[PDB]
């Protein structure tokens, strides 16, 4: 299986943050092929010093 | 793109109340479960309600 | 590209747009003006980034400049975004800008009452 | 009598509608003749699908 990565372009003032959230959300609740009903939300994120600030 | 137009936004940014808070800053999944997710996005404006 | 925080005063940040859009730049920053704009017209202009645009497919329906000697009737409001581009688009037209009346101006976004004084350019 | 008509040009973004509204206020408040105070914003208003959007 492939890995999937999710660019933040948090360097651009134009940047679509809103669509990458929901990129997050519709590959957790897509490929867990689990056959039942998945909550993407009830998911971590760790996060590194210079991209939280 | 209807969320991400600039009529919806200034107006819902504009507006103070609990509605125009969580469409804005809070998560649009509000919806019932069509079999593959718990919720779908919703979103309301000008009376409509519109589904993903 | 103007940079960040890269004038202290409204009153400078028009003469450098002015500036730039003489010299064949063109802006267009209509779909994000939230990010661009800062809180008043006393803080340090502009918020963030505002790139140029590779074209200026812009003419507005309405009649501009309102005329000769002014860019819109006294008294009119107008979306701040939209004041840019119609003035962007003025002076494309020849037309050269005297001052921009902000003096008592209280907000900023996301309409505001900004006019301009033209003339004509040699 | 004669009738009037009252022009809004809401297409002009610079145009005053107070000042049509007041317009409207004032011919009804003065061609009354009948020797009465008047509220003139006792009115209907029918309007067209165009006018209205």
């Amino acid at each position: 299986v492939e890995k999937k990565t999710v660019y933040f372009d948090l360097d651009n003032p134009n940047a679509d943050i809103d669509a990458s959230i929901e990129e997050l959300r519709m590959h957790m609740e897509d490929e867990a092929k689990t056959g039942t009903v998945i909550n993407g939300e009830e998911i971590h994120v760790v996060v590194d010093r210079v991209f939280f600030s | 793109k209807l969320v991400k137009h600039p009529k919806i936004r200034d107006a819902y940014l504009a507006q103070q109340t609990p509605l125009a808070w969580q469409q804005i800053t809070g998560s649009l999944r509000t919806g019932g479960t069509d079999g593959v997710q718990a919720h779908m996005n919703t979103f309301y404006y000008g009376g409509v309600k519109f589904v993903q | 590209m103007i940079k960040a925080k890269t004038y202290p005063d409204f009153k400078e940040f028009v003469k450098g747009f002015i500036a730039n859009v003489k010299a064949g730049k063109r802006y267009d920053f209509r779909t994000y003006q939230e990010a661009i704009l800062p809180l008043t017209y006393s803080s340090y202009w502009p918020e963030a980034d505002i790139a140029e645009v590779e074209k200026f497919d812009y003419k507005p329906d309405y009649k501009v400049p309102f005329s000769d000697d002014l860019l819109y009737s006294i008294g009119a409001q107008m979306r701040t975004s939209d004041f840019f581009m119609d003035l962007q688009y003025a002076i494309i037209n020849g037309k050269d800008v005297d001052t921009v009346y902000c003096e008592w101006l209280a907000r900023v976004k996301p309409f505001s009452m900004l006019n301009a004084k033209l003339k004509d350019a040699i």
